[PDB]
């Protein structure tokens, strides 16, 4: 009968945004799963058509990119759409991590742990991007960064100079960071397939945390204009930026070429990392505090092993809304003392920071779940 | 008819091993796995390399 | 009605009007989380209990899509909570765990 | 038994994690082996060319 | 909180199973060591060490 | 007040004797007043070659069809005169007929075995009409599937050998037995030292004793010339046999791989492993709290109508394996987990499954003797395969022998990394190829 | 239930019972098929309390002892007195029921009120059932015997089974015969076997007959209690029905007890009795009851 | 029962690679189509490290490509198998439609 159902090439797009069932009363918080879909995209678009006059060589790289901003017609506005572009991407990333921490999400191990990937493989991209302009941020993070394999016993030097493909930081790093930087989105995008076909098994959650199955309706109208306006917003924002202010979110010693000679005295990350920097340096040991931040990331993988709670959501538990919300304001906290010099009293701030995400993970939040369980007799 | 059912004569192409009728197989099986095993093993290695 | 028992039952009324869970229609055990004992429980329930709850959901569903809540003469009143489901899930894992113990031995 | 491939049969191959021990205790040596030889094939071929032939008249 | 595994059957399958455990870890090191070509550890075999 | 072992001890004991002829005469004394007397013979399809194929079975069939001295309908009369049920059966390797009576025709009884087995007349006429029943019966024995499908199983497993060779006999070898063939074979086959003649019931051993010295010294036991069949090892082969039939509703399959033998001390391990098997049918009231994980998985998947596990036994040979009937989709699935069970049998048995199939195994043995009949079946078949009756005492010091490290033992040895033999009828579309079932027979991981 | 009815003799008997019978014995042993699914658990509780007490109870052991058992019983199923329904009475109707499926064979079966089981009559319908025929002794035997396997193949020239059928209960009972012929056939058999049970009516039998059936009918009661299963069931049955237990000997001297013409009075009770007919497969010349 | 049979990822390649009905008497014409499936992802290799090493500056390309071939570790070796495969690649492809068009496949 319907061509639209029996098609083989059709059937996938109906079955995943035309009949897909979908819970009636998603919030605005579900919508951030398709900005980040439209997000990639946007960064795939855009890097493609700088990469058409962009040249990886140590004496030209920097130089390029006064061409691309200078002679290339409209260059300016592909090059800080790509640049802010990447801002708007993690402030999405931290919002689907975060509605998924909230109500719940995480008891799809599958889906949840394919995300974790997507969230590294994101990271990797985006700090490897951030090397190819090749002023002074780019040259010590490339620097930092890598030594930070260092910290690996009897076999850390050995994989830091495999890496820089030589003694040091030079042209076989810069070639080696544009063409991992080229090919990585790519990889993230079929890693962004197999999420969507995990999740497609149980279909989503709600802010209720019960099932829905009572209450299903088609994606499509309804769901696929919700994403259309979500996605003029994103729009919106973005557009606000590249026309009003293109380097409120950059950092002004990148205008500067590199240099390996004198190193910035105020030498901080991007701000999408400040909050791991801040969990490093809180630190004063080289092995521990590379564990540590390897661990900041990686405890999200532990997060469905700790629920505790006879409930799904938080919606309902007001103890952990508490310490959700002190979670929200401590990462803010550690964001900040990220971006300050290292003086009293700065260290023991971001040294008890430091401490209280971990006690928050670990222990006071399964502790309170169990609390409620027994104020509700069950 | 089904009691008409006879195997044909595999003779053709069984091993020098099993040609007998009158013999048991329980004696010569471990050779002939060895033997394809043995093949087995060698490509392995060589693909390893 | 002693000292600690009435400072108890106080403190667990305070936390069952802060869920909120009661101002959308809703009882306790129409929010549990549904693993296998709890779908194995909700399955063994008689046709007339299945169906309230079927129909509590729903409309407490709906009032979430509308991010409405009922007047509050029709709140859920905490004294008349009832845990329909609790024996039916009891009964459930007690034969979980004898499952369990006979794969010990 | 008293034939090789049964002995191989009952001591080695039975098993496959056995299997892949010899697997590749067996790549280890051929890679030797094989190196030596192949080695020792391609000097003779070209003896009093290479440049370790000649290496002794010039260094001191 | 894995308090289910602990009774006659489960040692009795882990005592089975400890030598397949075994026999693949002693694999995985042997592979290890082949394929980094770890000179600490191949320089006490006999016939290996004249590779070098 | 009594116990296991103190029972087991209180059995009778069988008592065995030889006449001069050859022939060895089994008794076991009971206080029942009926009885059961019977004759075993060590003679069946495997001891014919392709000419005379299926002689065994027409002789059978003109057993009771009068003789020399009760000629035509008469003794059936003669048994029907005393209430007397008179029976026979034949296999690949024996035959047997016996007689359950009363005590006091133990005398009449006996005088009619005697008759039969060696004053067959064999009237032409009679030869012409069990010709065209036999004929009837072949052509109606394609309706039983399972018994098909056994029959490929023997063919294919033992093919090239006397084994292969069904006990009924082609459809062209009966059109064209003569008398001549039917007088040889019994001329050949049917003598005293292959004869065994047991009795259990209300008897005393001795009057069984001077009865057959009256009536049995007549037959010859010189093994005339070099006229001496003996067995010889026959080959086992790995191999399938596939009979596509989709018209059909169920799917029948049989997979087996080679056994130890008759006399081996292997077998009893083998009974234990099968019980932990098991077996299940559709209208097993059990469901899905059955011990078994094979016969569980069935019940709540629906996996297969109904399995089984065999363990036949030959002269230094034999099958051991599973027979199921299923659907057409669903043959994958039951093949998957039966060679899954096996596997978990070789390399990982426990305590617990391994008590449970002992006394499965000893429940079935004191079960399965417990009348007349099957305990003179047990006497015959026990006087021609071990040369002697073992005792149950004996059976269970065996069976409490076993432990898991025997089981897994002797399950390496037979199952794992063999090549089996598979026989299908029916919609069988779905059964996996000869390469899969093959590289099922061991695992990765061990 | 499908599988019980893989085998048509369980159809014609259960439709030979709903013919026979009005209310209580015409009940069949499986569910009805318009009933499955709709059975309660009410129902089920109902039936357990009414029927399981101790007056209707019989606990029998073999390999135990005594005062285990008593104390068992003692222990526990006193509790579960309480005796309460009683059931109906048996009431004879008649009748014919007739069911066409269009297979090969033919079955039917002809029958009357007979007995109660446990009287003097039972065992001369016993007896009777025995001269008439009650299956081979032989492996394939030609029957030579049994007399109404040899009153029809004088006429019918073609394959054919015939057998007595009996069934005594605690208050009526049901004899007659049983049937197995092709399409064509079916009335010449059944007529045939007609004939001959008139003709022993009339008084034509044979006192060696009579012997050789005595002999027969002690020679399978004797061998059926010989397992266990068959003498536990032989108990329980006489727990249940007499209240008392019965040795063999007794049972053999009364089917020794039997006359003679005690047989002949019971094939007159047969003859002049209404007759109940049920019939399965392709009925087009089966005849009727008054065809017969 | 069988995770093969039932997981959502692996039942994707079971039915694609392991579980296909396939005939019994294709010849070795069918095998190109899989060649063509190797080839491609060898490019992919070879070609991602070239990549690592390549400048296209107009001023800097045939420098660097003779620097891929002189001074890399086995670099001739990557760049001449990059080289052939092209070849190797149009041999197989030209095969697989000369396959397609003997024995009537574009009938799909
Ligand atoms: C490139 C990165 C990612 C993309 C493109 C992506 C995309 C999506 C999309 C389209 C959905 C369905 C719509 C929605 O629920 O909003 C979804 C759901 C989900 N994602 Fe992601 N995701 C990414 C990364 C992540 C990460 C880092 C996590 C967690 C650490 C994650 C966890 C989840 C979960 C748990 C759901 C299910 C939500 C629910 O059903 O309520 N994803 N994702
Ligand atoms: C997830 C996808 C991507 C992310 C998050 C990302 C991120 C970034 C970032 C943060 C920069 C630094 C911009 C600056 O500071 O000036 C950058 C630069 C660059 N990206 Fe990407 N990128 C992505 C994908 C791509 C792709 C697919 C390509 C090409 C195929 C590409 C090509 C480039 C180039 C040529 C530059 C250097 C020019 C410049 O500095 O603006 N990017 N990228
Ligand atoms: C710690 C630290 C960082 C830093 C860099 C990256 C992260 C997050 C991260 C971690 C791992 C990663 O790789 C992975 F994806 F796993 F492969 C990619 C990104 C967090 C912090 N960046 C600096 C940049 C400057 Cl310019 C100077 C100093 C610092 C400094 O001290």
């Amino acid at each position: 009968t319907n061509i639209r159902k029996s098609h083989p090439l059709m059937k996938i797009v109906n079955n995943a945004f035309i009949d897909l069932p979908a819970p009636s009363n998603i919030s605005s918080w579900w919508n951030f799963g398709s900005l980040l879909g439209i997000c990639l995209i946007l960064q795939i678009l855009t890097g493609l058509f700088l990469a058409m006059h962009y040249t990886s060589d140590t004496t030209t790289a920097f130089s390029s990119v006064t061409h691309i901003c200078r002679d290339v017609n409209y260059g300016w506005i592909i090059r800080y759409m790509h640049a802010n572009g990447a801002s708007m991407f993690f402030i999405c990333l931290y919002m689907h991590v975060g509605r998924g921490l909230y109500y719940g999400s995480y008891t799809f191990l599958e889906t949840w742990n394919i995300g974790v990937i997507l969230l590294l493989t994101v990271m990797a991209t985006a700090f490897m991007g951030y090397v190819l302009p090749w002023g002074q941020m780019s040259f010590w993070g490339a620097t930092v960064i890598t030594n930070l394999l260092s910290a690996i016993p009897y076999i850390g030097t050995n994989l830091v100079e495999w890496i820089w493909g030589g003694f040091s930081v030079d042209k076989a790093t810069l070639t080696r960071f544009f063409a991992f930087h080229f090919i990585l989105p790519f990889i993230i995008m079929a890693i962004a397939m197999v999420h969507l076909l995990f999740l497609h098994e149980t279909g989503s959650n709600n802010p209720t945390g019960i099932s829905s199955d009572v209450d299903k309706i088609p994606f499509h109208p309804y769901y696929t204009i919700k994403d259309i306006l979500g996605a003029l917003l994103l729009i919106l924002a973005l557009m606000l930026l590249v026309l009003f202010a293109p380097d409120l979110l950059g950092d002004p010693d990148n205008y500067t070429p590199a240099n390996p000679l004198n190193t910035p005295p105020h030498i901080k990350p991007e701000w999408y990392f400040l909050f791991a920097y801040a969990i490093l340096r809180s630190i004063p040991n080289k092995l521990g505090g590379v564990l540590a931040l390897a661990f900041s990331i990686l405890i999200l993988a532990l997060i469905p092993l700790l629920h505790t709670s006879k409930q799904r959501s938080m919606m309902f538990r007001p103890l952990s809304q508490c310490l959700f919300w002190a979670l929200v304001a401590d990462l803010l906290t550690l964001t900040w003392i990220g971006g300050q010099p290292v003086e009293h009293p700065y260290i023991t701030i971001g040294q008890l920071a430091s401490v209280l995400y971990f006690l928050l993970i670990l222990v006071l939040m399964p502790t309170a779940g169990t609390i409620e369980n027994k104020l509700l007799k069950w | 008819s089904h009691t008409d059912i006879k195997v044909p004569d595999f003779s053709d192409y069984r091993r020098p091993e099993v040609l007998d009728s009158t013999k048991s197989s329980k004696e010569s099986s471990e050779a002939r796995k060895g033997f394809s095993y043995l093949v087995t093993a060698t490509t392995t290695v060589g693909v390893a390399y | 009605v002693s000292a600690s028992s009435r400072w108890l039952e106080g403190i667990r009324k305070w936390y069952y009007n802060a869920a909120g869970f009661n101002k959308l229609g809703l009882m306790r055990d129409d929010t549990i989380h549904e693993n296998d004992d709890v779908k194995e429980a909700i399955r063994r329930l008689p046709e007339n209990l299945y169906n309230d709850r079927v129909f509590r959901i729903k409309r407490a569903l709906d009032l979430s899509m509308r991010q409405q809540i009922l007047p509050k003469e029709q709140w859920t009143k905490y004294e008349e909570d009832k845990s329909y489901l609790e024996p039916y899930l009891k009964e459930v894992i007690r034969e979980r765990k004898e499952r369990e113990e006979w794969a010990k031995k | 038994a008293p034939t090789l491939t049964a002995r191989l049969y009952s001591l080695l191959f039975r098993r496959t994690s056995t299997f892949a021990l010899t697997i590749v205790v067996g790549a280890l040596f051929f890679e030797r082996a094989f190196d030596q030889g192949a080695d020792a094939i391609y000097e003779h071929i070209n003896e009093g060319k290479l440049w370790k032939h000649i290496k002794h008249k010039y260094e001191n | 909180m894995l308090t289910r595994f602990l009774g006659p059957r489960y040692r009795q399958l882990a005592r089975n199973w400890v030598p397949t455990a075994s026999l693949w870890g002693a694999v995985g090191a042997v592979g290890l060591v082949w394929a980094t070509d770890w000179r600490l550890i191949l320089d006490w075999v006999p016939y290996i060490n004249g590779k070098f | 007040t009594a116990t296991y072992a103190q029972a087991l001890q209180s059995v009778p004991e069988t008592q065995v004797s030889q006449l001069d002829n050859g022939l060895r005469v089994a008794s076991e004394q009971s206080s029942q007043p009926t009885c059961t007397v019977g004759v075993w013979i060590d003679a069946g399809s495997r001891y014919e070659s392709e000419k005379n194929n299926g002689a065994g079975y027409f002789v059978e069939h003109l057993a009771f069809k009068g003789t020399k001295n009760r000629p035509g309908n008469a003794l059936e009369k003669e048994v029907e005169s005393m209430g007397a049920h008179l029976n026979a059966y034949s296999t690949r390797e024996h035959t047997a007929y016996y007689i359950k009576a009363l005590s006091k025709d133990l005398p009449k009884a006996v005088e009619l075995l005697a008759d039969i087995v060696q004053n067959c007349s064999l009237e032409d006429s009679q030869i012409e009409k069990e010709r065209d029943v036999i004929l009837q019966e072949l052509q109606e024995n394609d309706t039983s599937m399972r018994d098909v499908v056994f029959n490929y199983l023997h063919a294919t497993a033992f093919q090239g050998t006397p084994l292969a060779q069904s006990v009924e006999g082609p459809s062209e070898n009966v059109r064209k037995l003569s008398r001549a063939d039917l007088t040889e074979y019994l001329s050949r086959h049917y003598k005293a030292p292959r004869m065994v003649l047991a009795a259990a019931g209300g008897l005393e051993h001795r009057q069984l004793l001077d009865l057959a010295q009256k009536h049995f010294s007549g037959l010859s036991g010189t093994y005339d010339e070099d006229a001496v069949p003996t067995l010889s090892p026959c080959r086992f082969t790995g191999s399938q046999i596939c009979h596509r039939e989709d018209g059909l509703p169920l799917a029948h399959v049989a997979i087996a791989v080679e056994g130890p033998g008759w006399a081996h001390p292997d077998n009893v391990a083998l009974q234990v492993a099968n019980a932990i098997i098991g077996h299940y049918d559709c209208t097993y009231g059990g469901g899905a709290h059955l011990s078994s994980p094979l016969a569980s998985i069935a019940a709540t998947n629906k996996l297969c109508q109904s399995f089984q596990t065999f363990n036949i036994c030959y002269a230094d040979t034999g099958l051991l394996g599973a027979h199921f009937v299923c659907d057409h989709m669903s043959i994958d699935d039951m093949m998957f987990v039966l060679q899954g069970q096996w596997m978990r049998l070789c390399t990982s048995a426990t305590e617990s499954e391994v008590l449970r199939g002992k006394n499965l195994l000893r429940n079935a043995l004191v079960s399965h003797l417990d009348g007349t009949t099957p305990v003179c079946e047990d006497i015959g078949r026990s006087l021609l395969t071990y040369g002697r009756r073992i005792p149950l005492a004996e059976w269970e010091s065996r069976i409490a022998e076993v432990d898991a490290r025997v089981v897994r033992e002797v399950c390496s040895k037979y199952f794992y990394d063999q090549c089996p033999a598979v026989a299908g009828f029916g919609p069988i579309e779905q059964l996996p190829d000869y390469n899969r079932i093959r590289s099922g027979m061991f695992w990765l991981r061990f | 239930k499908a599988v019980a009815l893989q085998n048509p003799q369980a159809h014609v008997i259960e439709n030979l019972h709903a013919a026979a019978y009005r209310n209580a014995l015409a009940n069949s042993l499986y569910c009805p098929d318009y009933r499955i699914g709709k059975v309660t658990p009410v129902e089920l509780h109902d039936y357990v309390q009414n029927h399981f007490t101790s007056a209707r109870m019989a606990l029998i052991g073999l390999g135990v002892s005594h005062p285990v058992l008593k104390q068992v019983a003692e222990q526990f199923l006193n509790i579960r007195g309480g005796l309460g329904l009683s059931g109906a009475k048996a009431k004879y109707h008649g009748g014919e029921i007739r069911e066409q499926n269009g297979d090969s064979l033919v079955h039917a079966a002809l029958v009357a009120e007979s007995a109660a089981i446990g009287s003097a009559e039972a065992n001369a319908f016993s007896v009777l059932q025995h001269v008439l025929g009650a299956g081979p002794h032989v492996k394939r035997g030609s029957n030579a015997t049994s007399s109404l396997y040899q009153a029809v193949a004088k006429g019918v020239h073609q394959p054919f089974d015939v057998s007595a059928f009996n069934a005594s209960y605690s208050d009526s009972g049901l004899f007659g015969f049983y049937t197995i012929s092709q399409a064509a056939s079916a009335g010449d058999v059944i007529k045939a076997a007609y004939n001959q049970v008139k003709t022993i009516a009339q008084g034509n039998l044979s006192n060696p007959d009579v012997q050789a059936a005595k002999n027969k009918l002690k020679a399978g009661y004797l061998m059926s209690v010989e397992s266990s299963e068959g003498f536990l069931d032989e108990v329980g049955s006489q727990a249940l029905a007499a209240g008392s237990y019965t040795p063999p000997s007794t049972v053999l001297q009364q089917i020794d007890a039997v006359a003679d013409a005690d047989v002949i009075n019971a094939a007159k009770k047969f003859v002049s009795g209404r007759k109940s007919m049920a019939a399965s497969g392709n009925l087009g010349h089966t005849p009727f009851i008054d065809e017969l």
